RNA sequence: AAUUGAAGAGUUUGAUCAUGGCUCAGAUUGAACGCUGGCGGCAGGCCUAACACAUGCAAGUCGAACGGUAACAGGAAGAAGCUUGCUUCUUUGCUGACGAGUGGCGGACGGGUGAGUAAUGUCUGGGAAACUGCCUGAUGGAGGGGGAUAACUACUGGAAACGGUAGCUAAUACCGCAUAACGUCGCAAGACCAAAGAGGGGGACCUUCGGGCCUCUUGCCAUCGGAUGUGCCCAGAUGGGAUUAGCUAGUAGGUGGGGUAACGGCUCACCUAGGCGACGAUCCCUAGCUGGUCUGAGAGGAUGACCAGCCACACUGGAACUGAGACACGGUCCAGACUCCUACGGGAGGCAGCAGUGGGGAAUAUUGCACAAUGGGCGCAAGCCUGAUGCAGCCAUGCCGCGUGUAUGAAGAAGGCCUUCGGGUUGUAAAGUACUUUCAGCGGGGAGGAAGGGAGUAAAGUUAAUACCUUUGCUCAUUGACGUUACCCGCAGAAGAAGCACCGGCUAACUCCGUGCCAGCAGCCGCGGUAAUACGGAGGGUGCAAGCGUUAAUCGGAAUUACUGGG
RNA sequence: GGAAGAUCGUCGUCUCCGGUGAGGCGGCUGGACUUCAAAUCCAGUUGGGGCCGCCAGCGGUCCCGGGCAGGUUCGACUCCUGUGAUCUUCCGCCA
């Protein structure tokens, strides 16, 4: 049951936890010696119960304010110290807003100075206190009269704190540690202690501390003066940590959490709640858990912001800070982080539908997901990230149905289906660009239709297509099921007048080029086409025949095993008058279709139908 | 451990048919290995001797598949062996058991070789062996695990390694695909190309 | 069978041949940082500040040595509660046991460090003038008395620390007596020196009915041994410096005393005046040394990390006793410095052990588990203790292994680069196709390390004894921190898995662009002056590889201190 | 963290400045500029921002700029209060 103690100073805050704990909040020599709470101190409440109450006592002061933004991390109750001798203090109104914009669940009013003051005076105060809770949009508040010093108050307010909650946390979170004091003791290391927004951790856990960039390794830890094994969150933490870390890297508000985050964004997005409307792109003090940063607000539809910070931080989705005007002076409004990645220019067109969709219409990660993905493909280490999601939360993506998931990003299945629906028009685009190319390779697809897309997700969905069957391959040449290879007229004209020429004998693409005043590249490219059509064949590059003499280049190879049972060259002389040169290339071009084989002396027949009868 | 890239790439830096990819064929030949090395291969190298000592052991290290480090280790042990280094070194390096399984014809190459003995596919003398290295001594028999028959594969490859000839120095019946190896062969047996002596000196350094 | 083994290059000129250094290629590390990083095995892991240390642990053990009952579990009489044999509480060492106490043994082993240390040490070869507790062998004794004291009781000091006062008592504690030579001294004659029992069992017989008595075990004392270790001495061998050539009066011998377990100026008395020294005395600087490690063809060089041997040290300085063994890491006393406590009068403490913290620095780890096993201390043994040890944790720090997929796959894609723009490069690489699950993961099955030890029981031996006890068998159950071991079975999908440096010549590996003696690179010779094969980038290539690169360090190359091997 | 201190232009240094911003000094980029330099000036350090057309890879809008905000004050870089940031020194980091 963690209450902190908030208020103006010198209201007997400090004398309240005497009272309650005899804790001595003081630690520094500075504070000793001034006698003011500088700075945050803590008290604890051990009981036979087996649950310690946590007490954080914090300094009323602007300029110490952010060590108390340091204390309000992880707060399940809060209570503000109001003496009766002046009634509320402004201050106290400062940190009542500040609650308020924080989400805190419940608050109790604690009025003090009540013994020198008459009972008029109290209930007047007492009234006073109904009314301001009503001005902050305050629901149920207890309002005790005490004075500390007589323990007056004391068995009223122990019903109140047995009956404030302790926060349940779900065993499905990312664990998250916010740092606070980093201080060696003699024994065993740094032992720094910190709340614990989420998870559990025990001695042999790797953590990893941010803004040093390093894994570390817990030595022990105290629950709340509970020394213990394990540490759950929603309490101060105690945390012995040993690793390659060192103190002068360390800093307040850095993060211990179990898996190393992507590198800290400055721009953010953040719903505003505020007492009064903020301006657009003005300087501001961003105050979170910990963290000081210095940044401009712009404003985006109605009680929706842009924050630039000056200064990176690692943030989370649906984490709430308040945010107070540059100078100080005043506590001006809330905020509450929603997108982590804002891109650049968010008053246009495309974009606004796309954020009013992201914000308004989801809360829920399942339903922003889907937002995304209309979007575009949704990489589950931002989307994690964003979520805080643990293993065992990543897999409830899994476990929905209908959405795409390759190595990384999720895609709807119906978007994906559009994806595909334009990977066939851009297809078409590419086949009219060239009506003679049968067609692009799966990678070049790929890159024609989506590169900036996740290799996994593209090449799946092409996949997709092809179990579709609305474009069928062969060899990787990815082709529509209608191509015969009869090509594009521009091809075929001069096919026509190369379809004699090529008959009575065949010649090289040089010479080609020359008989018909084609480009050698334009002529090589047309008679290969027209080879995968099957009308002439190459039997070394450059050189091209018809097929009427391949029929006939079988039917002489027909009787050498028959007739010599061996194959040489010789032949080449010793049967048509063929040089040996054209006999070798025909041969090496059947060698490498499998026609004929080579082995040492002779080439073999294994699969073809060369072979006769006899 | 093992290279991971383009095989044949390396074998035409050489020039050389290096039996990394068999197949139907042992160099496609027609891949332009010799004409077009790399972006610069057009005009012929002449190379220095250390360039050419150095990329012939090249070429042996990488037709055995075989580490610079354990490379020198072999080469430490045969000079600390009596006699000749070349000789016994080449004879003991032909023994190298991913070797014998390519000879023995049941596997594509010696790359295969590895894959097939690194899946606990093989047994010798009723034991199982992982590490291709492994020298076999000689009159020794050597199986493939019952459960490694009838994969297309193994045949596959023997009607390669009937074509290749098959060693003469070992005896492998096939009636199991499981052959006796006999004895390490000798100089003149085999390659009569490369030179091993070049090897010796470069590691003299 | 006990070897098999030695490479050069560049750079002085206009050119040559010499001499001569300078630099590099090699190998290596207890290495560090940079970039990269998938796994497994085997190693290593404060070389700086011998700088300071929180906290815990690391040396305890024996009731089968003694009086005891602090605590527990039985038993005992008794309480008579009541759920009338369930429980209630008293008293009860009388049993199992053991707090604390006395006493025995260990704590002088093992571990850590290399500060000091150039000889008092170490290595090797020796030697005589010594010792060796408990182990083991022989030889024999072992009887009979006395007086205290801790524990305890009553009182009391002081903040605490730690005592003090008075009284009671046991002991295998102490002191006597008796007795003992094959022991010691004595030429000899003679003289002298020892103790303690406990435990188990037991027939007859005593029985103050506790026990005596019989038997066995083991304990005590004496003498000669063994072996082991230790002490002592000698001979050399073991860094640099002569811009250190003089040095010493207890130093060199004598006689006598003292002293050592033992020789001896070890020490004293007195006498003598010697003694050491270019074979380097003396003095100074550096330093733990060796077996060895790295390097080398070799001879040698450097080095002495891990491991093993020897010495030395335990915050510093010293001291000496107890003890077989110490001037004693975790004993004592004094002083000092540093920190802590204190009622301020006075006390307390020492990680160069296991871990750990800070400091130093470029840098080196669990504030870990088990005594399961090996080893060690005590004990009859079980067991008790153990940070020795066994593992585990961590780290690419090193050595080693494997994987990040084999086959086929050309219409040789796109893109990039390069052009003569005609064409080639990346490239069968990808895609495709047949495959493949190694390892990893999951879920199961599942060796061995583990020998023994305990109980029971039989036989044999011993004994008056079928008792106790001892040995050898056999049955039973049992000893795992590692361990979710190794290993195998499957299940599934290439699924979880390649980078680093270099590309002018030495030295294997090239084109364009950007820049223009600028920005900058650089081990060396060098480069860049608007067309840089050297900067920066791109692509491509080369070399290593789960590692790759610079710096640091040693040998090699350097036959460049040259015995082999120079002028 | 706290106390106190210095600094935070518009390219840097300084004089500053309460009358509306300016100037001294400097480095560099060039032009006018020589054989190169040197010098002189010129031109310039062009700054940012919400938003726009955008990816236009940029360019405009209006607005602003002595770190930023606030107030004077009639008017502020100018006075001052803050605010942080960097920077100097010191106090303690006690589960
Ligand atoms: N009469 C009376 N006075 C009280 C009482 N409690 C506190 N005070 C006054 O409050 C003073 C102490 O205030 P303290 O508790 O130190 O103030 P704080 O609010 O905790 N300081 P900070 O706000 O910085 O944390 C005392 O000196 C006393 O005069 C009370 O019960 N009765
Ligand atoms: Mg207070």
């Amino acid at each position: 049951m963690i209450i902190a103690t908030a208020g103006h100073v010198d209201h007997g805050k400090t004398t309240l936890l005497q009272a309650i704990t005899g804790v001595n909040a003081d630690r520094l020599p500075e504070e000793k010696k001034r006698g003011m709470t500088i700075d945050l101190g803590y008290a604890y409440w051990p009981q036979p119960d087996g649950r310690v109450p946590g007490f954080i006592d914090v300094p009323g002061h602007e300029k110490f304010l952010s060590n108390m933004l340091a204390g309000v991390g992880g707060i399940d109750h809060a209570l503000l110290v109001v003496a009766c001798d002046d009634g509320v203090m402004a201050q106290t109104r400062e940190h009542l807003a500040i609650l308020q914009l924080t989400g805190n669940p419940m608050l109790t009013v604690a009025l003090t100075k009540a013994d020198r003051v008459d009972e008029a005076r109290v209930d007047e105060v007492e009234r006073q206190v109904k009314e301001v809770l009503r001005e902050y949009g305050f629901a149920e508040a207890k309002l005790f009269i005490t004075a500390a010093t007589e323990g007056r108050g004391m068995d009223a307010l122990r019903e109140h704190l047995l009956q404030l909650p302790e926060r349940e946390h779900a065993s499905q979170h990312s664990f998250r540690l916010a740092i606070d004091r980093a201080f060696t003791v003699k024994g065993a290391g740094l032992v720094v202690t910190g709340t614990a927004l989420s998870g559990e951790v025990k001695v042999g856990d790797s953590l990893w501390l941010t803004g040093v960039n390093k894994p570390m390794r817990v030595r022990a830890l105290h629950a709340q003066n509970q020394p213990t094994e394990t540490a759950n969150a929603g309490q101060r933490i105690a945390l012995n940590i040993a690793g390659d870390a060192e103190k002068e890297q360390i800093n307040r508000g850095d993060w211990l959490l179990a898996d190393v985050p992507p590198e800290p964004f400055t721009r953010v997005i953040v719903e505003l709640q505020t007492h009064t409307p903020l301006t657009q792109w003005q300087p501001l003090h961003i105050h979170h858990a910990a963290s000081h940063v210095t940044g401009r607000v712009s404003l985006l539809e109605d009680n929706l912001a842009e924050l630039v910070f000056d200064t990176p931080l690692w943030l989370a989705d649906n984490d709430r800070l308040v945010l107070r005007d540059i100078s100080a002076r005043n506590t001006l409004a809330g905020a509450r982080v929603v997108m982590l990645n804002p891109p650049r220019r968010g008053k246009r067109k495309p974009e606004y539908l796309q954020w009013l969709a992201s914000l308004a219409r989801a809360q829920s990660d399942a339903d922003a997901l889907s937002v995304h993905l209309e979007r575009g493909a949704v990489n589950l280490a931002d989307f994690a990230w964003a979520r805080q999601l643990n293993g065992e939360g990543m897999r409830e993506l899994l476990q929905q149905p209908g959405y795409i998931q390759a190595g990384y990003s999720l895609l709807n299945a119906p978007v994906a289906a559009r994806w595909q629906r334009k990977i066939l028009d851009t297809l078409a685009t590419y086949h009219e660009q060239h009506r003679d190319e049968p067609g692009p390779g799966r990678e070049r697809l790929r890159r024609m239709a989506l590169p900036m897309e996740d290799e996994a997700l593209v090449l799946l969905l092409i996949e997709k297509m092809r179990e579709s069957g609305d474009i069928h391959s062969h060899h990787g040449w990815l082709h529509l099921p209608d191509h015969k290879a009869g090509f594009s007229e521009e091809q075929q004209a001069i096919w026509q007048k190369a379809e004699p020429l090529f008959g009575d004998e065949p010649w090289w693409v040089r010479d080609l080029a020359k008989e018909t005043g084609t480009d050698e590249q334009a002529m090589r490219l047309t008679l290969r086409q027209a080879a995968q059509q099957g009308i002439i064949t190459a039997i070394v590059k450059d050189r091209y025949y018809r097929n009427d003499r391949i029929v006939e280049f079988a039917n002489m190879i027909r009787d050498l095993d028959q007739e010599c049972g061996s194959t040489c060259a010789a032949d080449f002389r010793d049967r048509l008058g063929v040089g040996r040169k054209l006999a070798i290339q025909i041969l090496e071009y059947f060698d490498r279709i499998g026609f004929t084989r080579r082995r040492g002396n002779d080439h073999l027949l294994r699969d073809a139908l060369l072979f006769p009868e006899k | 451990a093992r290279y991971l890239g383009p095989k044949l790439k390396l074998s035409r830096r050489e020039g050389t048919d290096l039996f990394l990819k068999s197949g139907v064929r042992a160099i496609d030949t027609k891949c332009k290995i010799e004409q077009a090395p790399g972006q610069h291969g057009a005009r012929k190298p002449r190379l220095s001797d250390y360039g050419v000592q150095l990329r012939e052991k090249q070429k042996v290290r990488r037709i055995y598949g075989v580490l610079e480090r354990q490379f020198r280790n072999y080469y430490k042990e045969a000079a600390r062996l009596k006699g000749n280094t070349g000789e016994n070194l080449l004879a003991l390096l032909e023994g190298r058991l991913d070797n014998v399984v390519y000879r023995m014809g049941f596997g594509a190459t010696r790359a295969e070789a590895r894959q097939l003995v690194s899946h606990k596919a093989i047994m010798v003398n009723g034991r199982v062996v992982n590490i291709a290295s492994y020298q076999v001594s000689p009159n020794d028999v050597v199986s493939i695990r019952e459960k490694a028959k009838k994969q297309s594969r193994v045949k596959a490859a023997l009607e390669l390694a009937e074509q290749r000839e098959k060693p003469t120095w070992l005896e492998v019946d096939a009636g199991k695909m499981e052959g006796t190896f006999k004895r390490k062969p000798e100089r003149s047996d085999l390659s009569a190309d490369i030179n091993e002596h070049l090897i010796v000196e470069l590691y003299s350094k």
